[PDB]
């Protein structure tokens, strides 16, 4: 528990619309080595969303979100941005955001679960039809 | 007069097996350059080989391939990544080199085989590898390389 992740901005959406998630990122901070978004849907397991490295030069994205996610990060203010555009029905979820305190030996660890050390509590969103 | 695979790699640490020069002469008559294993290292960091028939066509190495220390990234961007299978974003074996652990009150690494076996460093690298995904396949403790097998990057 050595880092704290809390997420907000969840809400109810129209289809085609857009929501901001954030998350507020306390104690050892500099330790993370990446940041990632991750979702669960009722009666489905947790699947990856999106992620970037600590500098945010490198990005990952799901290939249902390629295009209208974005990640970010304000390590001035240690929070990470999840912002989703064109949602759709399908991307109705609780939303956690994680933190990785080890560095990524190849690109690809960004998308597995276990790679994350720290989680959040998730957000709910809801996308209306 | 660029090469004739449309392949980039101008990084003069960075080489390819087969060859650049072998690779320019590895060009079907439609100007397909298709090879069976291929690997793309960069001397003092490590290497990434790609096992099987893989399309090197019009690849801008320099842009999608970085090794650097204990790192490797293929493809930075996520939107210029192609499905799994195509281009490089497919099953491989990386081998990073150094790969020692770090005595953060000393501010030196170990790096003796003896004190990495003493201290059963190679049991942490089986883990980290489990942790992001692969598959753990060697230590080689004098020159650090750990080599592990990536099902797409
Ligand atoms: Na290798």
């Amino acid at each position: 528990g050595q880092v704290q992740l809390v997420e907000s901005g969840g809400g109810l959406v129209q289809a085609g619309g857009s929501l901001r998630l954030s998350c507020a990122a306390s104690g050892r901070t500099f330790s993370t080595y990446a940041m990632g978004w991750f979702r669960q849907a009722p009666g489905k397991e947790r699947e990856f969303v999106s992620a970037c490295s600590w500098s945010g030069g490198i990005t990952r994205y799901a290939d249902s979100v390629k295009g209208r996610f974005t990640i970010s990060r304000d390590n001035a203010k240690n929070t990470v941005y999840l912002q989703m555009n064109s949602l759709k029905p399908e991307d109705t979820a609780v939303y956690y955001c994680a933190s990785a305190a080890s560095s990524a030996a190849y690109s690809g660890a960004y998308y597995y679960t276990s790679y994350y050390d720290y989680w959040g509590q998730g957000t709910q969103v809801t996308v209306s039809s | 007069g660029s090469h004739p695979a449309g392949i980039i790699l101008t990084r003069d640490s960075y080489y390819t097996i087969p060859s650049m020069e072998e690779l320019a002469r590895s060009v079907d008559e439609n100007g397909e350059c298709i090879v069976n294993g291929f690997t793309i290292g960069r001397e003092g960091f490590g290497s990434i080989y790609f096992e099987g028939i893989v399309n090197l066509t019009n690849l801008d190495l320099d842009s999608i391939v970085h090794i650097r220390r204990k790192e490797v990234i293929v493809y930075v961007d996520d939107q210029n990544k192609p499905p799994l299978g195509e281009g490089l974003n497919r099953p491989a074996q990386v081998t990073l080199d150094e790969v020692w652990p770090i005595d953060k009150t000393s501010r030196c690494m170990i790096t003796s085989p003896e004190r990495l076996s003493e201290m059963n460093y190679k049991s942490k690298l089986e883990n980290a590898s489990r942790k992001q995904g692969a598959q753990f396949v060697d230590y080689r403790p004098e020159s650090g390389s750990w080599v592990f097998k990536v099902n797409h990057f």
